[PDB]
């Protein structure tokens, strides 16, 4: 039912009607119809921006700092696995500096939470009153002091294509850190390093066959 | 009305020439459902095409290159990509390739645009016939070149088959034995190295060697139904 | 009219010649009930059909033995298969009715209820099990050449060659297993003896069919 | 219409709409226990109180058990847990559970009568001016009031969504936990040490091969 105008995962199959273009990156995938149900489909359209936001940092978080060691810029930080970030000793306790976040986190997420719930309702600053929000504001995208320099007052609408299609492909990035630190066991730059050396001998079927 | 496999004989009901090559000939009525017919239609052309590109690619190996057994030109190949690494590009590459062809035998004229470059699209046509830039040169008729690709590519299908069990058997290339009929066709025929009746049964001995070591690893090969051999 | 088992004998009344196969060879009468003989019908059909896999099998993997690639007979196979391959075979044994198990219940409920399995609630499947006739499922997994679709005329005459094929089928595997215990040696085994010499190699002289000899 | 069995009859007394209003219904009653609608009423009760202990067990069981094994805690094996926290304890086990009888008694209790006179825990004055939130809601099991903290049974459209979750997941845990007890007799280890050895070996180890569930093989 959904319309052939569209852009398609796969083009020339036929694809769900509650996919309709509405949402951002909507090339109606779903084949398992997990958000055939508005209400469903309502939560995980915010859970895919927040997923995709956090993927996007966290792999810019994983990239440059190990980029910016190999130029030979030096850091105390420099030459630390991102997977062994958490072993190494800063000013503070790794605990007490995850009760700081978690206390920090609750009163954010609890605002964002509540505009979810009744969209314009945490537009307003507690202490300072005269602060406030656009009210033409939506769920995932505030506006406002989160967008000092005015880029949404553009081309809104390709600029959430370009933000979802950046998100999902970060999201994927991650999943290959994952995947990749726990089979070769070095960081990803390095596997990007020995692929380039000899990309014909090592995919990943070279490399897990080997293993077993 | 039309020439038939078996002249004097009446074409299957569901046979009544309208497709290139059709002779008639479907003792099983393989063709008799309407769906099936066409996707028996697309395998057979897929199946002369490969065939008839693979024949030619054999014979023209031996001229070449006469020392390369084309059976073991599997192993015999060296080159810097690796065995795995061809596999790598060989399955992305086919497995785009034959999933776009077997999306338009679906739902045809849904696949003809180009993904990237918008202005290139490709003309209306018949499925498993694409035109406009797989088609650049026509010598003449379509209908005409349709009767001869599936007639040659028929004959390429049986062809290579005759060189899978030649190579099996007499363990030679598909010249190296026509060579060796011509020397001494009286001996060479099927009949004048195997031979069963009542009592005794004689098969060729099968001259590929049971198992192939390539780097490292032992790939069986076995001759196709060697068991059943007359 | 139609040709019977026994010529000159009348057919039952309960067979009338509609299934295929039929030649009014019911002597004890187990089909009279006419519910009862759809469930025949279908246990015909499976041992038939099991029985032309059983006997395609030990034919071709005798004739594999007697060529010498090393094939056991069909009643060391599955001693051989187990151990040179280290296999559990409580465990294979287990696998094999979980799978066997879920295919044949579904053909049972569908026997109860006709068209039951095609709702939809085996992974949206909804025409590949709604079947055909009792005991021939048809649809395009069971019958993906769709010779069930095509000419009626000539698939009525498939229904034929293949309960004969079936009913020769599960003589021979009767004679499979009578041959084994009365002399002890494979399929081909037991043909290559009779051609050598038919009038003295034969059931009347292996010493056990008649113990009067 | 979902059944446990396509192409079975469903039992009549499970097509009925009350009947159909339950969660999880399925069909599943070959034994014919729920056909007096009395019975279901109360059999239905027994179900969510399993399933809801059920969930909460094995989550103690498993939970603790995953990170025992990642070395984030040190907790010993379920069956042992009992004898190893009794011995580090305030009192003997049978203080301990002659305390547990009381509350849990006394709490069991004020749900049986709410089974037998529904919202009849709202008797004014019967508690201490706590007994307004002690009525339940409209639907017997699903108290809410002060057992919804955050308010999730509020939403009507996803009220049987959420219903639906809580069967699935609770008849998943009460066939969990059957799971455990028997594995511990068959097997003699822990729950999490069985799934490690399935996984090294799946087509050796598995209870085919274990020596007591197929005994004639
Ligand atoms: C996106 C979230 C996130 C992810 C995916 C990870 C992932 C990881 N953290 Mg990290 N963390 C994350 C958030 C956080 N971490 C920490 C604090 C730590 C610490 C302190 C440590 C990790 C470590 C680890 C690794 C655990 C596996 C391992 O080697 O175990 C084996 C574990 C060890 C060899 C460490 C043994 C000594 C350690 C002091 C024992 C106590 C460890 C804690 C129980 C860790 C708790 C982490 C939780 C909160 C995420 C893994 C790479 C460990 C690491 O880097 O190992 C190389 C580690 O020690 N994380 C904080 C608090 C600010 C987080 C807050 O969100
Ligand atoms: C049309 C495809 C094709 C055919 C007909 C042959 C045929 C042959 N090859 Mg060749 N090859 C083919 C493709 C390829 N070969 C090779 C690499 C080799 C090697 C290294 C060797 C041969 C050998 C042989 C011979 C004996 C094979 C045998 O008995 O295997 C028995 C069967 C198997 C080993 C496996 C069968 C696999 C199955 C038919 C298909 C599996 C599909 C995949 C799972 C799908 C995913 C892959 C992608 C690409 C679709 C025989 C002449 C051997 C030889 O020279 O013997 C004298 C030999 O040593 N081939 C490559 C490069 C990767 C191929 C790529 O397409
Ligand atoms: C109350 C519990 C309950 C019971 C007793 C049954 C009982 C049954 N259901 Mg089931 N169902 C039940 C609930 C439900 N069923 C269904 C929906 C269905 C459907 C749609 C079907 C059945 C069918 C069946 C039958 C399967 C017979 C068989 O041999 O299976 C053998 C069992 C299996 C092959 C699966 C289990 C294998 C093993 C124990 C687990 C292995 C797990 C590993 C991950 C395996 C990995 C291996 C890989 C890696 C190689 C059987 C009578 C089938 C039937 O016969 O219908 C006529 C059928 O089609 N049920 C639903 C969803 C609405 C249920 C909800 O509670
Ligand atoms: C999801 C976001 C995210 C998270 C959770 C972290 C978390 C971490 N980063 Mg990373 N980082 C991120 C995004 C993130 N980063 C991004 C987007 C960049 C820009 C490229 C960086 C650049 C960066 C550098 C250059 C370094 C870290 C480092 C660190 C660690 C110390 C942080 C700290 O005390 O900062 C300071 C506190 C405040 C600014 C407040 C910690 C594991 C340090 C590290 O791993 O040292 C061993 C380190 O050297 N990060
Ligand atoms: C963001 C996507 C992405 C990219 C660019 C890479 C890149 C690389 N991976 Mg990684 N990987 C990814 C995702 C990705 N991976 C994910 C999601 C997983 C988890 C399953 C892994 C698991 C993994 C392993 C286990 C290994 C690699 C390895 C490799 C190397 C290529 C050889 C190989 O075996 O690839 C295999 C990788 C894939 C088949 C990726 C499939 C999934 C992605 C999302 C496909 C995207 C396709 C799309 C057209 C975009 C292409 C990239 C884009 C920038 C143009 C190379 C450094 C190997 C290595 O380090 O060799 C030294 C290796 O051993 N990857
Ligand atoms: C089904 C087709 C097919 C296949 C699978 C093979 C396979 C092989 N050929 Mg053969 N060949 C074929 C057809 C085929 N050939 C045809 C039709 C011809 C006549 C033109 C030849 C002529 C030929 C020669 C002369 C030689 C081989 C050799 C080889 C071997 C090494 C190939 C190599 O190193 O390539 C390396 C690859 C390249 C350098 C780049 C090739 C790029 C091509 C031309 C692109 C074509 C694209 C086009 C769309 C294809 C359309 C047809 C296709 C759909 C079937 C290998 C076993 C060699 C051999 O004997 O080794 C022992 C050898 O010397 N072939
Ligand atoms: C890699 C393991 C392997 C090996 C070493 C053999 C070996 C043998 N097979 Mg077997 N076979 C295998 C796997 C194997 N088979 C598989 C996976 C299948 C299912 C597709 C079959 C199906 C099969 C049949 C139907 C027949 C044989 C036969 C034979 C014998 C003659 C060779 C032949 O015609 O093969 C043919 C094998 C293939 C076409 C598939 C090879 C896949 C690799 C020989 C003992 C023949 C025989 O003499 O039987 C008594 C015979 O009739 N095999
Ligand atoms: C229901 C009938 C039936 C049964 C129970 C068996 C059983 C067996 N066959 Mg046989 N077979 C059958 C029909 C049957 N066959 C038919 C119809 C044919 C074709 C005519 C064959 C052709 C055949 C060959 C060629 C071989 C066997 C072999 C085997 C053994 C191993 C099977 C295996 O590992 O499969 C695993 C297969 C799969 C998972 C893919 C399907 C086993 C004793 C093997 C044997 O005897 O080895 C010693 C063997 O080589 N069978
Ligand atoms: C039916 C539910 C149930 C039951 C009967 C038990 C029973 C037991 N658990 Mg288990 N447990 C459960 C669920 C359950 N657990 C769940 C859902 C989890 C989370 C995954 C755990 C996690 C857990 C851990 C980590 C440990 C136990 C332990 C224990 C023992 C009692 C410890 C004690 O003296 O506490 C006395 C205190 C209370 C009853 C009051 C509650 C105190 C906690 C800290 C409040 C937490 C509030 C929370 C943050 C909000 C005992 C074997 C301990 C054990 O095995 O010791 C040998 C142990 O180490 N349990
Ligand atoms: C409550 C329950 C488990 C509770 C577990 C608890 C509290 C565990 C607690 C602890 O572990 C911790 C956390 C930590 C440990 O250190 C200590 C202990 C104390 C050990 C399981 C119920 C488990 C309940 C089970 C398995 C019930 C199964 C019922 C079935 C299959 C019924 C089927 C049918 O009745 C129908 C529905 C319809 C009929 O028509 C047909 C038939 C077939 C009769």
């Amino acid at each position: 039912k959904r319309d052939a105008a569209l852009p398609s995962w796969m083009p020339g199959a036929d694809l769900p009607g509650y996919l309709n273009g509405t949402l951002p990156g909507d090339f109606g995938f779903d084949p398992l119809y997990l958000g055939q149900d508005p209400v469903k489909l309502k939560w995980y359209a915010q859970a895919e921006l927040m997923n995709a936001r956090f993927a996007m940092l966290a792999v810019a978080g994983i990239l440059v700092p190990e980029l910016l060691s190999n130029i030979g810029f030096s850091w105390p930080g420099a030459g630390v696995a991102w997977y062994d970030a958490g072993k190494f000793e800063y000013f503070a306790p790794a605990s007490s500096l995850f009760g700081v976040q978690m206390l920090l986190f609750a009163w954010v997420e609890i605002r964002r939470y509540q505009d979810f719930v009744k969209p314009g309702s945490a537009n307003q600053d507690p202490i300072f009153t005269n602060n406030k929000l656009p009210d033409g504001n939506e769920p995932g995208y505030p506006g406002g002091i989160f967008d000092p320099f005015g880029w949404s007052k553009g081309d809104i609408k390709s600029l959430k294509l370009k933000e979802i299609k950046n998100g999902r492909l970060a999201m994927l990035a991650f999943a290959g850190f994952i995947g990749q630190a726990y089979t070769t066991g070095t960081t990803p730059l390095k596997n990007l390093s020995t692929h380039l050396a000899d990309p014909w001998s090592t995919t990943v079927w070279q490399n897990d066959l080997a293993r077993l | 009305s039309r020439p038939l496999w078996l002249p004097g004989s009446t074409p299957p009901a569901h046979l009544k020439g309208d497709l290139p090559g059709d002779f008639g000939f479907d003792p099983l009525g393989l063709g008799a459902n309407a769906e099936s017919l066409k996707w028996f239609k697309e395998s057979e052309l897929v199946h002369s095409r490969w065939a008839m590109a693979a024949v030619a690619g054999i014979l023209v190996q031996e001229i070449v290159r006469p020392d390369v057994f084309w059976y073991n030109a599997g192993k015999e190949v060296e080159s810097p990509l690796g065995p795995l690494g061809l596999l790598a590009v060989e399955f992305f590459l086919m497995h785009w390739v034959e999933v776009r062809r077997w999306q338009d035998l679906r739902k045809p004229g849904s696949v003809d645009q180009d993904p990237i470059f918008s202005q290139y699209k490709l003309p209306p046509h018949e499925v498993g016939y694409p035109g406009g830039v797989f088609a650049p040169f026509i010598p003449g008729d379509l209908a005409e070149l349709k009767v001869k690709e599936i007639k040659n590519g028929r004959l390429a299908m049986l062809a290579f088959v005759g060189f899978v069990m030649a190579a099996q058997v007499t363990g030679k290339g598909p010249i190296a034995a026509l060579q060796e009929h011509l020397a001494d066709p009286w001996g060479t025929t099927i009949f004048s190295k195997a031979a069963v009746v009542p009592g005794q049964a004689v098969a060729p001995p099968c001259k590929i060697p049971a198992s192939v070591s390539y780097k490292g690893i032992e790939i069986p090969t076995p001759c196709f139904l060697q068991g059943l051999w007359p | 009219v139609r040709p019977v088992w026994f010529p000159g004998n009348p057919p039952p009344a309960h067979l009338d010649g509609s299934l295929a196969g039929d030649y009014g060879f019911d002597p004890l009468f187990l089909g009279q009930e006419p519910q009862t003989l759809k469930w025949y019908v279908q246990a015909e059909l499976v041992h038939g059909r099991f029985a032309m896999l059983g006997a395609a099998g030990i034919i071709l993997t005798s004739i594999g033995a007697k060529v010498g690639l090393g094939f056991p007979e069909w009643y060391d196979a599955g001693k051989v298969v187990v151990e040179k391959n280290n296999i559990d075979f409580p465990t294979l044994m287990v696998i094999q009715f979980y799978l066997m198990g879920w295919a044949e219940t579904k053909r049972w409920y569908d026997f109860k209820n006709p068209g039951s399995q095609a709702d939809g609630s085996f992974l949206g499947f909804t025409e590949e099990f709604k079947g055909l006739e009792n005991g021939y499922p048809g649809g395009r997994f069971f019958d993906p050449m769709g010779l069930s679709r095509g000419d009626a005329a000539k698939y009525q005459e498939y229904k034929q060659k293949e309960v004969k094929n079936g009913r020769l089928a599960m003589i021979a595997c009767l004679g499979f297993a009578a041959q084994y215990a009365a002399t002890g040696k494979g399929p081909l085994d037991n043909l290559a003896d009779h051609l050598a010499d038919p009038n003295h190699v034969n059931f009347a002289t292996n010493g056990v069919s008649i113990p009067i000899a | 219409r979902q059944s446990w069995l396509p192409g079975s009859q469903i039992p009549a007394h499970l097509d009925t709409p009350a009947a159909q209003a339950l969660a999880g219904n399925f069909g599943f009653d070959p034994l014919g226990l729920g056909k007096d609608p009395v019975a279901l009423r109360w059999y239905q009760q027994a179900e969510l109180i399993h399933c809801r202990t059920a969930m909460a067990g094995v989550a103690g069981i498993l939970i603790p058990g995953l990170l025992t094994k990642a070395g984030a805690l040190n907790v010993p094996e379920w069956y042992d847990a009992g004898k190893v926290a009794i011995e580090n304890s305030f009192a003997p086990w049978g203080s301990l559970l002659a305390v547990q009888l009381f509350l849990c008694g006394f709490v069991e209790a004020k749900r049986w009568q709410d089974i037998r006179k529904p919202g009849s825990q709202g008797e004014p004055g019967s508690f201490l001016g706590f007994e307004a939130s002690l009525k339940g809601t409209s639907e017997l099991g699903y108290p809410g009031g002060p057992f919804d903290p955050l308010g999730l049974s509020k939403e009507a459209d996803k009220w049987a969504d959420w219903k639906l979750k809580e069967v699935k997941n609770g008849r998943l845990a009460m066939l969990a936990f059957l799971g455990f007890v028997a594995q511990k007799y068959a097997t003699g280890a822990g729950p999490v040490d069985n799934l490690a050895a399935h996984l090294k070996d799946p087509w050796h180890v598995n209870y085919a091969t274990n020596g007591v569930s197929l005994p004639f093989l």
